[PDB]
RNA sequence: UCUAAGCGCGCACCCCGCCUCGCGCCCCGCCCGGCCGCGCGCCCCAGCCCCGUGCCCCGUCGCCGAGCGGCCCCCGCCCGGG
RNA sequence: CUUCGAUGUCGGCUCUUCCUACCGUCCGCGCGCACCGGCGCGGAAGCGUCGGAUUGUUCACCCGUUCAAGGGAUCGUGAGCU
RNA sequence: CGGAACGGCGUCGGCCGGUCCCGACA
């Protein structure tokens, strides 16, 4: 299950476009692949398959589809939405939000995280 | 006896010996299993 | 690149493959072989088991076919069985082979007038019987080729002349026929 | 250069260190294998060497010249007065080895056992087991603790004490020794057999049989500081050696630069 | 103590800025938690940190000055100099000031 | 840290650094750690490493501990400055056990993925468990450690069945001030 | 790495007022190495040293990288035994990127550095003309293979190190 | 086709036992007393059964008890003979 | 090259250790291996490799026997000896 | 894993020739 084929939505594990969604277009080798992300921010690039973890959704794609043809299909296909509403999708959105947190914000959250640890002790003691 | 002597010769006499390894090796062998890639075989009656 | 091979499942045998453990069920029994020692995508695919190794390099390419053959030996062994026939070969001294237990072990005595007694215990799933019509011959019958083959190698290994010229002293128990019936 | 003439090392190096034994008396160290479902039996007994006699025996050994012939052979008498069993130790085999669960003692321990527990019985305060005799003697304590052994132990042993009053020895204190109970169908069969013997004499006639073989275990006769020739068996040097002939002439070579553990040295023999 | 409701982000004083030849006890290397990248270190740069002296019980304050390697370790300077028996002991980058 | 599947050297180096940050690590199930390479060769290395001993007195010499946790501990004493106080104290902070003993059964255990042999080591690099090499060099508790880890697992599962049941009650208490923190914690 | 078309000729002389202008297409990291490689060839090929010559242009070509093509390169390389000729095919978006792949493969398998390798020609083989099975395997219309290295998401473990469970792949 | 996966047998060698020493620890007896900590599913990675999280606050407000896991405490000589 | 305001200088005796480039014993395999024997080869340093005549001799040589490899350790071994 | 002449049907990569839908006697 989950294969490197044209259209597979790929999460970008590393690189300039980490944390972004793209579609495989052509496979140069097992090592590489040409991905582009018109709906997202990824421009057309050749990335190593290492930097791109496969996601279950595969988008319908015309062979060698440029950026404009690929965008029409990527916009029409409901695959990006299905992945973004998924458990992996929701985590990616949550991870995106976490990165933009100032030192002042990191403190806010740490107080609200200690408050939770204590709340669970108060609740677990209650569950007798 | 005859056939049983042939069956025993199959398991005891029909082989190929590598001259360096001295290893028993099949009769259609090209290279010795132990003396890796050593191509020199024989077997005597 | 996928190096694939395919085997066709006989309908005499109902086979289940989970993980890399393959269980075949046949008239003569159920055999279970685990192939998790190697990287293979074995698939049921209607009536065809396909081993399917992926990205094969030097010996990964070798794996698809041994597994497919190890599975068809399981299918054949459950459907027909395996009988390896072993003929005791001697000259001056007759070998005495006695089948013991519920036909689950053998004792070979009088090898070259030796006071030693050599009992070889058949592996679980192989039964040793004497020839009903062949003379000086042992029939090893079981559903597993590896079990029936290993049991017969031990019987051959037990009867080994100590020193001497094995070419002149060609006595021993030797596998004569290996076959499904 | 080489020694030039092959000769073995004088001495066994598995009997090293050759030091005076720190253990008080001979200890068993290991016990006979447990063996499952055998007849239940006691593995060891403590005795005191008495003497040696020499016996005439009829030897039925076929293949020996002395078959259906007569032999005078040395034999050693060991005095073995009955031993009172006083306790029952259970050990559970664990990842760290056998670790004792508990040792349950009898409600009454005889004076020779108590004597072992104090250096001078007369000037001793005699407090040993004082609270324990009160906690025991109700019956319930022993059973509840024996129940702990049945549930959490694998190796049940009986702790026995020799009676020195029945011996010509000047000891007056009982040698206390653990003896394994082997052959039980279940652990509970061993503890139950042990309870029958608790606070009661056990005799050699029950423990061993004529014709059976026994491993004697004891501390040897002592000769004190002894020289290399007597202690290790080294050859006395020729009579003209200045500094004496009773020594190992070279204790090593220039390299390794320290004297080796395998080189014979003077010290305690016995 | 001056620090009571000061929340803090856990950190550890790993050791002095050293080479396998020469040690510089003036600057101390601190591993701030949740910071694994030299670029991540910017968020905690120029911030007050403290190490509680183990004999005294009182805080030796200091500031985080600059990043040490690509893996987050920061270089920090303290009002005095850390005694060297305080390596591995925790440092506290306060969320407040 | 459960050393099940952890490559000996690659886990030890992650642990040695945490011992030097004053972290008080305890390593359980060391017997299940993995040494890369054919067993016959791994055993041969551990049997060659046991041949080095001070000729004059072997009791003055290197000590070869045959137990899996004692091998694992010597691996860390190599990647630690032990003669110095910083490293001698760090060596004190380490507790290593084969199996999960009763002392460590009730602690929460983590696993370092970077040092595990499924992610590291290609399929085919011939893995070897530490315990097997230990019984070949001379550990005497291989069977006793398994027999206890079989009974430990049996209680673990009985406890888990009760734990799944209790957690439902804990999770069912999702109404309180905890929701207020969750909404803010974004 | 970059791709340059370098034009150069011998200096004008009284016996030869106009000298011949020679153009070569050199794949090199920088303009200075491209000019250096050009002169190495024009010394051996046409007996023109840099001292006796002028480089009239070292143009940089920015080839379009939108779609993958198959490239076919022929090179001459020098081993510790002696010079050898070799044809390597590579599927890459551009020729400059194709020489990076070839140089990387020649460094790793043939232990050959850039200065040993001389590039006789690079060309775009069509899917029909590809002669290497590594290249041909992916020329096919629909090529689907599992992720070759999905365990390589261990990039999480450095940042994480300890984790409650061992992650599935 | 003994080997590449898989498997059997296998050396006066090696490792273990038995044996010699044994730091520590254990159980018990006398004594039964303080001090400390707060936290448990398992497997498998060519099913990986839904993943790519979590914890991220050991004082930062946490510290009762309960239960478990610890740790410490504890134990004569002279003299006479062997 | 290092030691000459000094590192005692051959063989024997005595004593330990070490190596393998293995003579016998062990395990396989090969012979122009019928057997007995020999002989070649790979693994193998656990044990054994002795008593004497001449010589200061190591070596040599011869006699004998359970038939007898080779070496290293400041050419091991002088506040050990001769 | 200082290292040689020489071996390798270990595995990858090349160069150059020969046959194969005139199926590599049926």
């Amino acid at each position: 299950h989950r294969f490197v084929e044209a259209g597979r939505l790929v999460y970008l594990g590393d690189g300039p476009d980490k944390g972004k969604l793209a579609v495989i277009v052509d496979i140069l080798s097992t090592a590489a692949v040409l991905i582009d992300g018109p709906t997202t921010g990824v421009k057309r690039q050749v990335v190593s398959l290492r930097w791109a973890m496969l996601t279950d959704q595969v988008i319908n794609i015309s062979e060698k589809p440029t950026t404009e043809q690929l965008k029409k299909e990527i916009e029409a296909s409901p695959a990006i939405d299905t992945f973004m509403n998924s458990v992996w999708g929701k985590k990616i959105q949550q991870q995106r939000l976490r990165a933009k947190a100032t030192f002042e914000d990191m403190g806010k959250i740490a107080k609200l995280r200690r408050e939770r640890k204590m709340a669970m002790k108060r609740i677990a003691m209650s569950i007798k | 006896e005859p056939t049983l002597i042939n069956l025993a010769r199959e398991y005891n006499q029909n082989m190929m010996i590598c001259r360096h390894c001295y290893a028993r090796n099949p009769l259609r062998a090209t290279n010795c299993r132990r003396c890796r890639g050593t191509n020199l075989r024989k077997k005597k009656l | 690149l996928c190096s694939s091979m395919t085997i066709k499942v006989p309908t005499d045998v109902e086979c289940t493959i989970n993980k890399r453990v393959v269980t075949v069920k046949g008239k003569k029994g159920t055999l279970v072989r685990d192939f998790s020692h190697a990287p293979l995508d074995i698939t049921h695919a209607n009536d065809t088991i396909s081993v399917a190794v992926w990205f094969p390099r030097g010996k990964r390419n070798a794996l698809p076919r041994t597994i497919c053959s190890h599975i068809e030996n399981m299918f054949k062994g459950v459907t027909y069985g395996f009988e390896y026939k072993m003929r005791l070969a001697y000259a001056h001294f007759p070998i005495a082979a006695t089948v013991v237990d519920n036909n689950k072990a053998i004792e070979i005595r009088n090898f070259m007038h030796q006071i030693k007694t050599r009992r070889i215990e058949c592996l679980p799933g192989v039964t040793i019987a004497m020839s009903t019509n062949v003379k000086d011959e042992l029939i090893l019958r079981g559903i597993s080729i590896e079990d029936v083959s290993h049991t017969a190698a031990r019987i051959h290994e037990s009867l080994k002349v100590p020193n001497k010229d094995l070419r002149k002293f060609l006595d021993g128990c030797y596998v004569s026929s290996r076959g499904l019936q | 250069s080489h020694r030039k003439f092959s000769c073995c090392r004088k001495g066994n190096l598995g009997y090293l260190p050759r030091k005076r034994c720190t253990r008080g008396r001979g200890r068993c160290k290991t016990f006979p294998p447990d063996v499952q479902g055998a007849p239940i039996h006691l593995t060891a007994f403590l005795g005191y060497k008495a003497g040696c006699t020499h016996v005439m025996r009829f030897i039925d050994h076929r293949g020996s010249n002395l078959h259906n012939r007569q032999a005078i052979d040395q034999a050693t008498i060991i005095d073995a007065p009955p031993m009172i069993c006083t306790a029952i130790i259970g050990y559970a085999k664990t990842p760290k080895g056998l670790r004792a669960v508990t040792t349950v003692w009898a409600a009454h321990i005889a004076e020779p056992a108590m004597r072992r527990f104090y250096r001078n019985y007369f000037h001793a305060e005699k407090t040993a087991f004082s609270t324990y005799m009160k906690k025991a003697a109700d019956g319930t304590y022993i059973k509840e603790q024996l129940g702990r052994l049945k549930q959490h132990a694998d190796v049940i042993r009986i702790v026995a004490h020799t009676q020195p009053a029945l011996t010509p020895l000047k000891q007056k204190k009982a040698d206390i020794m653990e003896i394994q109970v082997n052959g039980g169908a279940n652990v509970a069969e061993k503890v139950d057999y042990a309870y029958a013997l608790m606070e009661k004499p056990i005799s050699i006639k029950d423990v061993f049989s004529v014709g059976a073989q026994i491993d004697t275990i004891s501390i040897t006769r002592g000769r004190g500081f002894e020289g290399v020739v007597t202690r290790w068996g080294v050859t006395r040097l020729p009579r003209k050696t200045r500094r004496g002939n009773r020594k190992v002439a070279c204790i090593g070579a220039w390299h390794p630069a320290n004297v080796q553990y395998t080189v014979a040295r003077a010290g305690q023999m016995g | 103590e001056e620090i009571k409701g000061k929340t803090f982000l856990p950190a550890i004083f790993v050791g002095y800025q050293r080479s396998r030849a020469k040690q510089r006890e003036n600057v101390a290397l601190v591993k701030v938690s949740g910071i694994y990248t030299r670029a991540e270190t910017d968020k905690v740069l120029g911030r007050l940190i403290a190490i509680i002296h183990s004999k005294s019980g009182k805080p030796i304050f200091g500031k985080i000055c600059r990043p040490h390697g690509n893996s987050g370790m920061v270089r920090a300077r303290f009002y005095t100099n850390l005694p060297g028996q305080l390596m591995g002991h925790k440092v506290r980058v306060f969320y407040d000031n | 840290i459960d050393c099940k599947g952890h490559i000996l050297g690659r886990l030890s180096a992650i642990v040695a650094k945490e011992l030097l940050h004053g972290h008080e690590v305890a390593l359980v199930r060391c017997e299940k750690a993995i040494i890369s390479g054919a067993f016959r060769d791994v055993k041969a290395h551990y049997l060659k490493k046991m041949h080095k001993r001070t000729n004059f007195n072997h009791l003055r010499g290197p000590f070869h501990f045959r137990a899996p946790a004692e091998i694992v501990r010597r691996t860390i004493r190599g990647m630690i400055p032990y003669k110095t106080v910083r490293g001698s104290d760090a060596m004190s902070r380490l507790r290593v056990y084969d199996g999960i003993p009763p002392c460590c059964a009730r602690y929460k255990r983590v696993v370092c993925p970077s040092a595990m042999a499924y992610l590291c080591l290609r399929p085919e690099r011939r893995r070897c468990e530490v315990g097997r090499v230990a019984h070949e060099i001379g550990w005497q508790h291989a069977a006793d450690v398994e027999r206890y880890e079989k009974r430990r697992l049996e209680e673990c599962d009985k406890w888990y069945q009760d734990k799944i049941q209790i957690d439902k009650k804990i999770a069912e208490a999702a109404e309180k001030d905890a929701e207020l923190q969750r909404i803010n914690a974004e | 790495m970059q791709k340059y078309i370098v034009y150069g000729r011998r200096l004008p002389s009284e016996k030869f007022p106009e000298p011949e202008v020679f153009r070569m297409t050199i794949y090199a990291p920088n303009e200075i190495v491209a000019k250096s490689r050009f002169w190495y060839h024009l010394k051996s090929l046409k007996k023109i040293k840099r001292t006796h010559g002028e480089i009239l242009d070292c143009q940089h070509i920015e080839e379009n990288g939108d779609f993958v093509k198959n490239f076919g390169v022929l090179l001459r390389y020098r081993s510790r035994v002696g010079q050898h000729n070799m044809y390597r095919e590579v599927r890459e978006t551009t020729s400059a990127r194709a020489m990076d792949k070839v140089y990387s493969e020649m460094a790793g398998q043939c232990r050959a550095r850039y200065h040993d390798i001389q590039i006789i020609n690079v060309k775009e083989v069509a899917d029909e003309d590809v002669r290497r099975e590594k290249v041909a395997m992916f020329t096919q219309k629909g090529v689907r293979f599992p992720h070759p290295c999905p365990y390589v998401h261990v990039k999480r473990a450095a940042r994480t190190r300890f984790q409650d469970r061992a992650p599935h792949v």
